[PDB]
């Protein structure tokens, strides 16, 4: 993550998303299983989905970025869409 | 059905990658006149017969030429890198067309239009110069990157060079274009024979590394300027700091969240501060910085610690003393209605969850609508719900900004307040600022507007409130009002009430407006054809809506003809004075040369004239060069003006009408390549004189204590020299000084020192003051010698009131207060005098329809004028139905004042009061009437004919009372437009030599001359020619470098009159020094507050000579009427000193006064401005001349218009004004 | 409290058969209506149509379509598909 300025996260239920705090950009959740699960068979084999993204977010590395900002700022949430 | 224009463009080669390395664009000419004309029901005859022109009848086939670099191989593919293009155009007639039209297979043949290897004329090529971050020689290829190093032009070739005519002699043209910067080269796309052209290399970059990524590091707009460079933020994705070749250097901080600056450091290191939310929406700015080496704004937030609310109410409601400025709110949810606690707890306290989980309920608990609805169409509805939703008094999304000006110590003055809606289109609705106290609109709860009236301390100003179709074009709009309340009015109340002011926009299936409607009771309408668009004014529509009956502007619409290539060739005028003759068809004509720039323009009277005599030439020819730019312009009453600009596009050297040849000194390209100096000099003048000169400041620490880093700070010109002190964090004009040049000198700037400038200055030497708010309106004033103005302003920021003290004294109320319309219009105004005007308006436009002046304490009306209008907004008639004044004899009521216009508004006929003994107008201003005289006025009619050209020929003037019974006689040139009077010359072979070479007239009366500058001011006006050794009387007079009048110096040279009357003009300020050749007789300094035109108040201040009947200090009041003209002057104590009457073009009809040493000090007369002595009144840039209506001399405004020599504000003196010139186009 | 409304009618659409897919629509007409809100304007914008033909590929229809235009027996020859 020390590499990269800017980061693309797509949410598929391992965090909250009902929160005044913003979401965590690396958390200890798991995606959340869909009613609507499917699959594909016409590449030969089963392709089998089981979810869909929550969430959009995006995050910058506010230090690397500027140099004054704390420590814990490599995930620092900017902003996001709400997908309901 | 028929006769469409069209265009086609073919691609006649590409190569493998795509690109169109061949391709011509084919415009079509004009088909063949049918039978059947299927629009002629609404049209004039002669708009049938005058459709039809060469221009629209031509072949036009534009050709490119192009060339692309490809990097293609294994490991790279960069494609469609431009090096090269070439543009030329070949030009057939219409019988050149083949049949069934043009087309690639018929292009491609060897014998077609453009394939046969015939000649056409070169437009332009361009070159791309790539670099690899090394070298500034151009490469052959690309490099992956495509770094450019600059872009090379075409801008002249032998066809461009031959413009400059006479102007420059070849060899000088060579060396001045290598110095201008230009490269003679060849062709990209060559053919055999061809001539070297020349080009501008232009948008120059030196590019990083890629360890820095390819990023540049310095730039140049132009090979001649110097490079300007910046720092790369650590990651190379941030500009940093901008830096000017001069060492200007600039600063700033990001939002690293939304890398965007949100801290801005200018080069005189001020600074400003704006803060984002979590979305990224600006939220309030800070500012601070030094006006004189001292600290001055709000700071930084941790020295006064400000957080923006988010709720508008409190926004609305925040005290005075902020330490910010502009501060927001955003409400874009405002449209969806949101639960409230209420039905909360009768409800969602147990059914939230229930409604969350539908959702219906938002996380901040806003109600759904497109779920809300599903949930009704569901029948899951609760009616605790179904009432919050529908009682929800929801606002379109919207915003409100509260604007300061405050700072420092000082909160006095209250806050602006404005907030903005939107539609949910991202339209703009409407927006009102919060207002000062007085009568509003009523609402309901439900935003039903009520047009009654009631008074309130909160109401704003409503303005620019529109209805959209949903496509953003506006289909109804509104008039400004004034609303109790800030929150958005229904549109469908605004729509219901009726006696509120609103108009209609009617589109066509395109959505080009072709019909206006409007409240003011007619409406505008348009025709399109595919080659003209008929304009159709009021006057016209309003025939059909039935003042001068309209039936005379029945089909008298102004209708733009096209040629094919989108040029307006024709102006088609339809001129009748009579509602039943025929109208007289006038086209200005024009043609477009090869590029369609205008080639050339020409009136109907000159154009008529031309065609049996060929030796007329028309009103405007011109050359350009390759990129378009305007090198010459010639004109049969204006003369020949040659220019050569630099690359930037700045003038080098240039040769005026009059063949004065001017050039400029800027700096070299290691520096900004700002302006130094300007030299100029007569073809019979040798060596030139230094007329401009610029000191330009750096980045110093003294230069940037006083903001003036980056300015120019000493400015000499051909008056003397402005010099700047300090500048304010605004902008503005802190403090600076003046100093002029002595009569007998020169504006000749030469050398490097100081002291010889000062020994060509005189001793009067002087500096003013100004005090600022954040925003930089003035709040105060302090002139040349120590007299100091004090403004007030209301919440919108407009004056509302106004003091004045004089040096040593007691400060005066001028205005006692100042109230405005909702469109901002003076609505009140009440003066220190006791002495208050009301404005009268029409509704239906904001127009000012009446003047009412009254003396409260007799309430005394002094006067009452009311305007009347036809369908367009000529005014028809004025009244006056206040007494006529106590000058006059057994007389109380002035009669109304009529006016006729033509069918192109020109005024035709006027009518009014004049004194008795008024007489001949001429340039001589007559004595006042005094009351003792019992004075007798009179009525009168004057009659204006207008030729064929537009030109004024003939004021026929009478009074059957007096018998004041006589014509003005113009005489205008029958080669020209040039015109004089009867008493120069009466023949129109000779007029011509009445004007100079750039057109400025050569004499006033036999016997008075006209001394004209190098730049076409006045230089001197001899008013009393005497012979051998005798010494004339004259004025003369000194300009600045803008046409600024600094001095007017009337010189006496009578054995009992040698005296000089010195008038210094200073921001505010009258310097009137009246002195014998060996002695003073008086000494008056005038001190103004507001501006003429606009009831500017005077106080008279006497060091010496003040007259046995005049007080000192005196205060003195204009009263002027709707077009600025000064109708009363009234004391302190509102009595009237004197009163004028004025022909609508600038002549006195009526003057009289209380006492002529009172009258005497009054200068300020037509239209705001001053009686000069000569009769020829100086306005910005030129004089005007009351017997011909047409000034003095041109101007190089003109050009589209195909417009005369010059004349008063397109004939209609009494409805048009142009106080600057600024009308001519 | 103003609304518009579009309208299309499609013709002489077409499958390709040999690679079996949609090819499109040769014939796209889209009508245009301007419902301003009442009490607004006398009169309203009026409609507009847009007639738009396009190149199925199927040169029957290609081809018929010729015959579907305005015309104007004063215009320029119309085109055809040049192959290289």
């Amino acid at each position: 993550q020390a590499d990269w300025l800017f980061y693309l996260v797509f949410d598929y239920g391992e965090r909250s998303n009902n929160l005044k705090t913003p979401p965590a950009f690396s958390t200890t959740g798991s995606w959340l299983c869909r009613q609507d699960r499917f699959s594909r068979y016409e590449y030969g084999f089963e392709i089998r989905t089981r979810r869909l993204c929550r969430q959009v977010l995006m995050y910058h590395h506010l230090q690397a970025l500027d140099s004054k900002i704390t420590e814990h700022n490599g995930p620092t949430l900017v902003s996001r869409l709400i997908l309901n | 059905a028929s006769d469409p224009q069209c265009s086609q463009n073919i691609t006649l080669s590409s190569d493998r990658f795509g690109q169109p390395l061949k391709q011509l664009s084919v415009q079509y000419p004009r088909r063949q006149q049918p039978a059947i004309n299927l629009y002629p029901d609404t049209l004039p005859d002669k708009l049938l017969a005058n459709s039809y022109d060469d221009q629209q009848r031509q072949l036009r086939l534009t050709y490119q030429q192009s060339s692309w670099h490809h990097l293609t191989n294994n490991t790279v593919r960069v494609l469609g890198l431009p090096d090269s293009t070439r543009s030329d155009i070949f030009t057939y007639g219409a019988e050149n067309v083949p049949a069934g039209g043009l087309n690639l297979e018929l292009l491609s043949d060897k014998n077609s239009l453009i394939a046969d290897d015939k000649p056409r004329e070169y437009l332009g090529q361009q070159k791309t110069a790539y670099t690899d971050g090394q070298n500034t020689t151009p490469l052959q290829t690309p490099t992956r990157q495509a770094l450019i190093a600059f872009t090379e032009t075409t801008v002249f070739n032998q066809s461009t060079l031959s413009a400059f005519n006479g102007s420059i002699p070849s060899d000088k043209l060579s060396t001045t274009l290598e110095q201008a910067g230009y490269q003679q080269t060849n062709y990209l796309f060559p053919r055999t024979g061809e001539d070297k052209v020349w080009v501008a290399h232009h948008g120059y970059t030196d590019y990083g590394t890629a360890a820095q990524f390819w990023r540049p590091q310095k730039q140049s707009n132009t090979q001649l300027t110097g490079k300007i460079t910046l720092i790369w933020d650590a990651n190379y994705c941030v500009v940093v700091q901008t830096r000017d070749a001069a060492g200007l250097t600039t600063s700033a901080k990001y939002d690293w969240r939304f890398l965007t600056p949100v801290q801005l450091t200018d080069i005189n290191d001020n600074q400003h501060l704006i803060t984002l939310d979590a979305l990224g929406r600006p939220i309030t700015l800070r500012f601070w910085g030094t006006e004189n080496g001292k600290m001055t704004g709000y700071s930084s937030p941790e020295k006064a610690s400000f957080s923006p609310p988010s709720d508008v109410n409190a926004a609305i409601e925040l005290k005075k003393p902020l330490p910010v400025a502009q501060c927001q709110v955003y409400a874009p949810e405002s449209w969806m209605p949101v639960l409230s606690q209420k039905t909360f707890n009768r409800l969602a306290e147990q059914d939230w969850q229930k409604l969350y989980n539908a959702r219906i309920i938002t996380e901040d608990g806003r109600i759904c609508t497109l779920a809300y609805r599903r949930w009704v169409q569901s029948q899951k509805a609760i009616p605790q719900l179904i009432s919050l939703l529908n009682n929800g008094p929801r606002l379109p999304p919207h915003s409100l900004t509260l604007t300061t000006d405050r700072y420092d110590h000082d909160p006095e003055q209250q806050i602006r307040q404005q907030v903005v809606f939107s539609d949910g289109f991202g339209r703009l609705l409407q927006a009102a600022a919060r207002h000062e106290a007085g009568m509003a609109r009523q609402r309901n709860e439900d935003g039903s507007l009520i047009i009654n009236v009631q008074h309130t301390e909160n109401r704003w100003a409503v303005t620019g409130r529109t209805e959209y179709d949903n496509k953003g074009q506006p289909i109804r709009t509104y008039q400004p009002y004034f609303l109790n309340d800030w929150r958005y009015v229904s549109n469908d109340s605004a729509r219901q009430e009726k006696e509120a002011y609103a108009d209609t926009h009617v589109y066509d299936p395109i959505g080009r407006e072709i019909k206006v409607i409007t409240a003011k009771g007619w409406f505008r309408r348009t025709l399109f054809t595919p080659w003209f668009t008929v304009n159709e004014d009021e006057n016209d529509t309003a025939a059909e809506v039935k003042n001068i009956d309209p039936k005379l502007y029945q089909k008298t619409p102004t209708v733009s003809v096209y040629d094919n290539r989108g040029l307006i060739i024709r102006n088609i005028d339809f001129h009748r004075t009579t509602a039943n003759g025929d109208p007289d068809t006038r086209i200005t004509r024009h043609q477009y040369d090869i590029h369609g720039h205008l080639n050339q323009s020409i009136d109907p009277r000159l154009y008529e004239a031309k065609q049996t005599n060929n030796t007329i030439k028309p009103n405007f020819l011109w050359q350009y060069d390759l990129t378009g730019n305007p090198l010459c312009t010639e004109s049969i009453d204006a003369g020949r003006t040659v220019t050569l600009n630099d690359i930037e596009g700045r003038p080098l050297l240039t040769v005026t009408a009059t063949g004065v040849i001017q050039t400029r000194q800027y700096e070299t390209s290691s520096l900004p390549g700002r302006l130094l100096s300007v030299a100029e000099q007569t073809p019979e003048e040798k060596t030139s004189r230094i007329t401009e000169r610029l000191i330009w400041a750096g980045n110093t620490e003294a230069e940037k204590d006083h903001n003036l880093a980056g300015q120019c700070v000493r400015h000499y010109d051909t008056a003397g020299v402005t010099r700047l002190e300090s500048l304010s964090l605004t902008g503005t004009v802190l403090s600076q000084s003046s100093q002029l040049l002595i009569d007998t000198q020169e504006a000749n700037w030469t050398g490097d020192n100081e002291t010889v400038w000062q020994n060509m200055l005189a001793d009067d030497i002087y500096t003013t003051l100004s005090t600022f708010d954040a925003t930089g309106a003035l709040l105060t004033q302090t002139d040349a010698k120590g007299n100091i103005q004090r403004l007030a302003y209301d919440v919108a920021g407009q004056l509302n009131g106004s003091w004045l003290t004089l040096k040593g004294q007691t400060e005066q109320v001028i205005i006692k207060s100042l109230t405005y319309s909702a469109a901002g219009q003076k609505l009140r105004e009440e003066h220190g005098n006791d002495v208050i005007t009301e404005y009268s308006y029409e509704p239906e436009t904001q127009r000012l329809i009446g003047i009412k002046t009254r003396r409260p304490s007799d309430t005394k009306v002094l006067q009452d004028l009311r305007y009347e209008y036809d369908p367009v907004g000529n005014v028809i008639s004025i009244r006056n139905d206040a007494e006529a004044t106590r000058f006059w004899h057994n007389q109380k009521v002035m009669p109304e004042n009529t006016y006729t216009y033509d069918s192109l508004y020109q005024l035709i006929s006027a009518t009014g009061r004049e004194m008795a003994n008024i007489g001949q107008q001429s340039h001589q201003f007559p004595s006042p009437a005094l009351p003792s005289d019992n004075n007798t006025y009179t009525n009168y009619t004057r009659t204006y004919t207008y030729d064929r050209g537009g030109n004024l020929t003939k004021i026929q003037h009478s009074s059957p009372a007096t018998q004041n019974n006589y014509t003005t006689n113009i005489t205008v040139s029958n080669r020209s437009n040039r015109a004089v009077l009867s008493t120069l010359t009466e023949d129109p072979a000779q007029v011509d030599a009445l004007f100079d070479a750039g057109g400025h007239q050569n004499t006033l009366i036999s016997g008075q001359n006209l001394n004209w500058n190098t730049r076409g001011e006045l230089q001197q006006v001899t008013l009393v020619k005497r012979d051998k050794g005798a010494n004339d009387d004259r004025e003369w007079y000194r300009y600045s470098g803008d046409g600024r009048r600094m001095l007017k110096i009337n010189e006496q040279q009578a054995s009992n009159n040698a005296q000089t009357q010195r008038v210094t003009y200073l921001p505010n300020l009258e310097l009137r020094l009246t002195q014998n050749s060996t002695a003073t007789t008086e000494d008056l300094q005038v001190i103004t507050v507001g501006e003429a035109g606009r009831a500017q108040v005077r106080v008279l201040h006497w060091e010496s000579g003040k007259p046995e009947d005049i007080d000192n200090n005196q205060l003195r009041y204009s009263y002027d009427n709707l077009i600025g003209s000064s109708q009363l002057e009234l004391d302190s104590e509102g009595q009237i000193i004197s009163e004028e009457e004025y022909y609508p073009y600038g002549g006195t009809a009526l003057w009289a006064a209380r006492n002529q040493t009172e009258a005497s000090y009054k200068t300020i007369r037509y239209s705001g401005k001053e009686r000069d002595a000569t009769g020829l009144y100086y306005y910005g840039y030129r004089y005007y001349q009351p017997w011909i209506g047409r000034w003095l001399s041109s101007a190089p405004a003109g050009t589209i218009d195909g417009l005369n020599l010059y004349r008063m504000v397109r004939n209609n003196p009494v409805t048009l004004l142009d106080p600057d010139g600024l009308m001519p186009t | 409290g103003n609304k518009l409304v579009t309208t299309l009618r499609y013709a002489r659409g077409a499958w390709d058969g040999r690679e079996r897919e949609f090819r499109g629509f040769g014939y796209v007409e889209q009508t245009d209506s301007h419902q301003l809100a009442q009490g607004n304007a006398p009169e309203r914008t009026p409609p507009a149509l847009t007639k738009n033909w396009y190149a199925t590929g199927l040169p029957v229809i290609d081809n018929a379509l010729s015959t579907e235009y305005w015309r104007d027996d004063q215009a320029f020859a119309g085109f055809s598909p040049r192959f290289t």
